[PDB]
RNA sequence: AUGCGCGCUAGGUCUCUGGGUCUCCUGGGGGCCGAAGCUAACGCGUUAAGCGCGCCGCCUGGGGAGUACGGCCGCAAGGC
RNA sequence: GGCUAAUCCCCCAUGUGGACCCGCCCCUUGGGGUGUGUCCAAAGGGCUUUGCCCGCUUCCGGAUGGGCCCGCGUCCCAUCAGCUAGUUGGUGGGGUAAUGGCCCACCAAGGCGACGACGGGUAGCCGGUCUGAGAGGAUGGCCGGCCACAGGGGCACUGAGACACGGGCCCCACUCCUACGGGAGGCAGCAGUUAGGAAUCUUCCGCAAUGGGCGCAAGCCUGACGGAGCGACGCCGCUUGGAGGAAGAAGCCCUUCGGGGUGUAAACUCCUGAACCCGGGACGAAACCCCCGACGAGGGGACUGACGGUACCGGGGUAAUAGCGCCGGCCAACUCCGUGCCAGCAGCCGCGGUAAUACGGAGGGCGCGAGCGUUACCCGGAUUCACUGGGCGUAAAGGGCGUGUAGGCGGCCUGGGGCGUCCCAUGUGAAAGACCACGGCUCAACCGUGGGGGAGCGUGGGAUACGCUCAGGCUAGACG
């Protein structure tokens, strides 16, 4: 079991890689409630095939560079980019709270 | 150090007589009689009503005099019969109960407890043949224990047996008085054996 | 190299010993490969060796190395014995 | 608060301030007297209580109280340093140990002994 | 809406049995319907049909209290004494079946939800199953 | 000195604005007195401080102190 | 400067085979074929010398040991809010056992962050441990695992492996020798010294055992280790006696001056017999080795014990250390005298200014006992950070009000998926430890053998109520 996972690209900005947001859910180990984080991968697309808002399963890869260490497996859905702007739309969100 | 010094003493103290001292603890000496106050200056004093802990600590006490042992050693049982599978009340009773010197009293070789440890420690029983003299030793039971033929003769000895010829013993045990031999059958229930004691009250104290 | 061995469980004078698997340079009272018997030299009990050769034949197979005074336990049992 | 205040924030865990540096974490520590004197305690009490200011090994200088019914310490007395305090004067945050170093024991006491640091006399 | 519905329905029984009403209704939902069909069974309500109000669909729940009782306060006994939730939206909670919990010493019981379905503890286990520890009734 | 929202739990009385076959009924605000229930008491009680669910803010002995330092805001005074 | 041997080093060959470029075949990140080309092997030594041992060589497997990589868990401060140029990706190359900005050229302009980047502080991590009803809190000494260092900092070399603690180089501090040119160390191995400190041991014996290196072997090395020593540091076992003995001596305390207490305690009587003396005296040790047989399987035989004349066994034998805290409530234990807001006690209240159960001594008592106290520290009590398991009208605590971003939460029905969720099977969850059972040292402590359980994560299979999710539908919320 190279790991594999799923989620939204939400990066077109690089050759030949893509970033992935993949979101799990869990229960948290005092309060209790289910609890849902996540994390950017950042991952392989040899003929740059995989295109912004496509949701898809990732794969644990023999590595690439400080950072890919994981190459795209398959599509599963193809253009949701309410995912998009809504990560979109935190990073936006950030540069309030500063200076 | 162990106990080691005035007794009949905590007899007093503990309200109600142990034998610790045997013979003449069925006297009309046990102090018991001419003395049911406690020591000191102020055994004749007026009780007053005690406290919740006073009456625990009593009874542990008690408990202990009687089999006459170490808080430590004591308390390593009571934990020990604690932890065990069982009522620890009378689980408790089962392994105090179970202590090779106190055997040996049970089993009448000796007049009191004390006497039957230093009848152990000097090495005049054997446990199924093999001389041993740690007190503490725990009889399980279809263990038997008998004078060894060394001391068989000796004064003392021929004075407790010749003199248990004819008694009944606690009927956890069995006694061939002649070959001094006791065989320890099973372990005792709380009214298997005396005690002025309620074990619970203990149990209690260990609670705190 | 894989070494067939004793490592010490005793206490202070009262000396038990595993047999077992392990690669030379384990310390001898260290983290080991597998277990394969026990042995008491007062020979304290009814059994003061055990081996269950089935596994012991295994790895000598491949090249586990007995040192004398476990090739001797090991041949005891006649892991060793031919027919 | 809620469940999320908890996941989101959490419960603040609570730590609490020695009531000493005799530092190192250290059980006692020694140290040389600066003045040996005599202070007065506060409201519902007189006395002259006996007390050292002490300069430390741990560097700190701090007051240490001299219990036990009379003694010997002076100036280059050295001694050593026990922690607890002392109610009703103020700023004695420690104790001097008796009959370490140059702290005498407390002479004549028959009865509390191990405390104020006085030898089993002979019983005779 | 009814942030949480499953409980507004026990909070209903709860103010409802407490001023003693012979009955009361709860909006209808199947799986309200599934809790209640439990509580019957087991003996804490009298039953309960199925209504409608203003053409809306209720449940509307009959309850029991024993006896009327001597001495000031003549008030009788609930019967349901006492009647909780547990999972909530926001804190879920899940049991295995080795977590199912034993109630009031037995007295009680607990409705969980598995997806062998609705069940009491008792149930569950016998069945051997987990899941959403719904409430805790006794 | 009482965050918002939704649902449930007797009444009685005075009132402001609607609707109704207008004694009275039924909405939605404002008051008082009370059922159950709550509360340390005082008190609260369908305008909850009662029964429940969601979500935010917040509390953690008195003093030092809303002070010091830091940052941010402000022309300042001063604010957070 | 000269000579010389080898299992040292080259050169040609043999090519089982393997390396590499290119081509096809399967297979799918660089896996396995296969074909042409090219490139690559070796080392001798001992003899119970013509056939056995120990070695060498290329290849394929095993086995053990590792490198690298990924999910997830992994302290405090936001009064650290932005961080980033090898940064971030691409191509090509360099390096390596091997991926990869690990490095380098060129190209692109990325990458990270309130799901807390960046900075600051602190710290080795675990198995476990301690406490706790649990949940939690604390911890990581000793034994085991992993990592990291070897006076500070760089750096390679040689090897299968190091960037090597008793290996090499350089810079730095420090020490020592020095013909002032230059040289020499590196106990965080055992012991020991010294400094520091409240404080932590012998410059021991042994190479008998177990383990390690080299040796065909005998053997050699082994402060790994097996043992002794020192400290009540800890635990466990044990002694300071056992039965009798007064209406209860003296002494001391109290006293209504009758008596009350110490107290069967003592004295005394009898018995036992720690200590100490004598005698025997281990287990741990049977292999390597030699013999027969085949250097095999199997059989037969010899040696070897530091601890130790110890443990243990038999004989003899003496009545043989008691102490410390406490006695106003919390808290088990009371009286007299002294003292007079003093001397002093004190954990909190509080006690002491002439009747003090609270200070000091006595007699008595209570508690533990080779210990008993104090100090420090952790958990606890503390549901006093409240998950279990708390609050906000006036006790601390509702933001001055709104608006909405993120985020949390989400009415009734039907269906697909089955992520949460639940069940089964299986793998993993090393050994110690914890628990249970037997068992071994006369018990225990300590120890062995067995058994049980276990959260979590991997893989397969299954359930679909609830939570998600897609789909379709309603109208009690919302809105028009
Ligand atoms: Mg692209
Ligand atoms: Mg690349
Ligand atoms: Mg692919
Ligand atoms: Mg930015
Ligand atoms: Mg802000
Ligand atoms: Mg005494
Ligand atoms: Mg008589
Ligand atoms: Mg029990
Ligand atoms: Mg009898
Ligand atoms: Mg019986
Ligand atoms: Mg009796
Ligand atoms: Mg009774
Ligand atoms: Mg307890
Ligand atoms: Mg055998
Ligand atoms: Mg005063
Ligand atoms: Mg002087
Ligand atoms: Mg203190
Ligand atoms: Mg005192
Ligand atoms: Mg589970
Ligand atoms: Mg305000
Ligand atoms: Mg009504
Ligand atoms: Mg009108
Ligand atoms: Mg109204
Ligand atoms: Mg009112
Ligand atoms: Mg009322
Ligand atoms: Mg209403
Ligand atoms: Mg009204
Ligand atoms: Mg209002
Ligand atoms: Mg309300
Ligand atoms: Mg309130
Ligand atoms: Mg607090
Ligand atoms: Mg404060
Ligand atoms: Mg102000
Ligand atoms: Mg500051
Ligand atoms: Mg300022
Ligand atoms: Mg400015
Ligand atoms: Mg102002
Ligand atoms: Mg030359
Ligand atoms: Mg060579
Ligand atoms: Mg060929
Ligand atoms: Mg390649
Ligand atoms: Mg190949
Ligand atoms: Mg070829
Ligand atoms: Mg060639
Ligand atoms: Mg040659
Ligand atoms: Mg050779
Ligand atoms: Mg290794
Ligand atoms: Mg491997
Ligand atoms: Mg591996
Ligand atoms: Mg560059
Ligand atoms: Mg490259
Ligand atoms: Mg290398
Ligand atoms: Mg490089
Ligand atoms: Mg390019
Ligand atoms: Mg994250
Ligand atoms: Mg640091
Ligand atoms: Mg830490
Ligand atoms: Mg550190
Ligand atoms: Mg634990
Ligand atoms: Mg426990
Ligand atoms: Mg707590
Ligand atoms: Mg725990
Ligand atoms: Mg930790
Ligand atoms: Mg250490
Ligand atoms: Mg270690
Ligand atoms: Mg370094
Ligand atoms: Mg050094
Ligand atoms: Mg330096
Ligand atoms: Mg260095
Ligand atoms: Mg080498
Ligand atoms: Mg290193
Ligand atoms: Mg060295
Ligand atoms: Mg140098
Ligand atoms: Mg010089
Ligand atoms: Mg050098
Ligand atoms: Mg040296
Ligand atoms: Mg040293
Ligand atoms: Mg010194
Ligand atoms: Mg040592
Ligand atoms: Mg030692
Ligand atoms: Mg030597
Ligand atoms: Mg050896
Ligand atoms: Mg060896
Ligand atoms: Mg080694
Ligand atoms: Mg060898
Ligand atoms: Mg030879
Ligand atoms: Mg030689
Ligand atoms: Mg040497
Ligand atoms: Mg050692
Ligand atoms: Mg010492
Ligand atoms: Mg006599
Ligand atoms: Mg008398
Ligand atoms: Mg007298
Ligand atoms: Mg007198
Ligand atoms: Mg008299
Ligand atoms: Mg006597
Ligand atoms: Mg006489
Ligand atoms: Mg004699
Ligand atoms: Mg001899
Ligand atoms: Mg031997
Ligand atoms: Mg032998
Ligand atoms: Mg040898
Ligand atoms: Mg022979
Ligand atoms: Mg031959
Ligand atoms: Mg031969
Ligand atoms: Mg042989
Ligand atoms: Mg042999
Ligand atoms: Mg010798
Ligand atoms: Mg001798
Ligand atoms: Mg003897
Ligand atoms: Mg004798
Ligand atoms: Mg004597
Ligand atoms: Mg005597
Ligand atoms: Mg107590
Ligand atoms: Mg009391
Ligand atoms: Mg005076
Ligand atoms: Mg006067
Ligand atoms: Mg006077
Ligand atoms: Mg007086
Ligand atoms: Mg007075
Ligand atoms: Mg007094
Ligand atoms: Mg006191
Ligand atoms: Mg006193
Ligand atoms: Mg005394
Ligand atoms: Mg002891
Ligand atoms: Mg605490
Ligand atoms: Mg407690
Ligand atoms: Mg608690
Ligand atoms: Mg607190
Ligand atoms: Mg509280
Ligand atoms: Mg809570
Ligand atoms: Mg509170
Ligand atoms: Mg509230
Ligand atoms: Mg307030
Ligand atoms: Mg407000
Ligand atoms: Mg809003
Ligand atoms: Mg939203
Ligand atoms: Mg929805
Ligand atoms: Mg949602
Ligand atoms: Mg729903
Ligand atoms: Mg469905
Ligand atoms: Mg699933
Ligand atoms: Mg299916
Ligand atoms: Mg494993
Ligand atoms: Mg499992
Ligand atoms: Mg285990
Ligand atoms: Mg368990
Ligand atoms: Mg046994
Ligand atoms: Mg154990
Ligand atoms: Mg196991
Ligand atoms: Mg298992
Ligand atoms: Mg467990
Ligand atoms: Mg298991
Ligand atoms: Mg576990
Ligand atoms: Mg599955
Ligand atoms: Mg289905
Ligand atoms: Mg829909
Ligand atoms: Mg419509
Ligand atoms: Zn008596």
């Amino acid at each position: 079991p190279k790991k594999v996972l799923t989620g939204v690209v939400v990066s077109d900005k690089m050759q030949k890689t893509v970033t992935v947001l993949v979101e799990r859910q869990f229960p948290h180990p005092l309060y209790g409630k289910v609890i849902k984080r996540s994390k950017k991968y950042l991952a392989h697309d040899p003929e740059e095939k995989y295109k912004l808002g496509d949701v898809v399963e990732i794969i644990e890869s023999r590595p690439i560079s400080k950072r890919k260490r994981f190459r795209v497996l398959r599509l599963v859905e193809s253009g949701r980019m309410d995912l998009v702007e809504k990560y979109l739309i935190r990073r936006q969100n950030y540069e309030s709270l500063s200076k | 150090g162990r106990y080691i010094g005035p007794v009949c003493r905590l007899c007093r103290r503990e309200g109600v007589k142990l034998y610790l001292k045997g013979e003449r603890c069925y006297s009309p000496k046990c102090a018991m009689e001419r003395r049911p106050y406690p020591p000191g200056q102020h055994g004749q004093k007026r009780a007053r009503r005690p406290s919740d802990y006073a009456v625990r600590l009593r009874e542990k006490q008690k408990l202990r005099r009687i089999y006459g042992i170490s808080e430590r050693q004591f308390r390593n049982l009571f934990e020990e019969a604690s932890k065990k599978k069982g009522v620890t009340g009378s689980v408790f009773l089962g392994l105090l109960e179970s202590r090779l010197d106190n055997v040996v009293y049970r089993l009448g070789f000796a007049v009191s407890r004390r006497q039957a440890r230093q009848l152990v420690r000097h090495g005049h029983i054997t446990v199924n043949g093999r001389r041993v003299d740690l007190p503490s030793y725990r009889v399980r039971p279809g263990d038997e224990i008998a004078v060894a033929e060394k001391s068989r003769n000796l004064e003392l000895i021929r004075q407790n047996l010749e003199a248990m010829k004819g008694r009944k013993v606690g009927p956890w045990l069995s006694l061939d008085v002649e070959g001094m031999k006791g065989k320890f059958l099973r372990l005792p229930d709380r009214e298997d054996l005396a005690l002025p004691v309620n074990e619970q009250l203990v149990i209690e104290f260990y609670s705190r | 190299m894989v070494k067939i061995r004793l490592a010490r469980f005793g206490s202070k004078h009262n000396p038990h010993y595993r047999i077992v698997v392990t690669d030379a340079r384990r310390k001898r009272d260290g983290k080991y490969i597998e277990k394969i018997g026990y042995y008491d030299p007062r020979k304290t009990t009814p059994d003061w060796l055990k081996v269950d050769v089935e596994r012991a034949r295994y790895w000598l197979s491949v090249g586990a190395q007995p040192t004398d005074t476990a090739r001797r336990l090991l041949r005891q049992a006649g892991v060793f014995r031919q027919e | 608060p809620t469940i999320n205040q908890l996941v989101r924030k959490g419960r603040e865990k609570v730590r609490k301030k020695s009531k000493v540096p005799a530092l190192k974490g250290a059980p006692f520590r020694r140290g040389v007297c600066t003045v040996v004197r005599t202070v007065t305690p506060k409201k519902p009490n007189s006395a002259l209580r006996k007390v050292a200011k002490v300069r430390l090994t741990s560097g700190y200088e701090v007051t240490a109280y001299i219990p036990g019914e009379g003694h010997n310490l002076q100036e280059h007395s050295v001694v050593l340093i026990r922690g607890g305090r002392v109610k009703d004067l103020w700023g004695v945050r420690y104790h001097i140990v008796r009959g370490v170093y140059d702290a005498a024991g407390v002479k004549d006491r028959k009865k509390s002994r191990s405390k104020y640091g006085t030898k089993k006399p002979k019983e005779a | 809406m009814l942030t949480d519905p499953i409980a507004d329905m026990l909070t209903r029984i709860r103010n409802a049995t407490r001023v003693y009403k012979e009955s009361t209704d709860v909006p209808a939902s199947r799986f309200k319907e599934e809790i209640l069909r439990i509580l019957a069974r087991e003996g804490f309500i009298k039953g309960y049909e199925r209504v409608d109000v203003d053409g809306k669909p209720y449940l509307r729940v009959y309850l029991k209290y024993g006896p009327r009782r001597q001495g000031p306060d003549p008030r009788p006994e609930q019967v349901i004494h006492h009647i909780r939730r547990i999972s909530k939206p926001g804190r879920r909670v899940y049991v295995g079946v080795k977590e199912i919990p034993r109630v009031r010493r037995g007295l009680g019981i607990a409705i969980l939800s598995t997806s062998k379905g609705v069940l009491t503890d008792r149930e569950a286990r016998k069945l051997g199953v987990g899941g959403e520890l719904i409430c805790e009734v006794w």
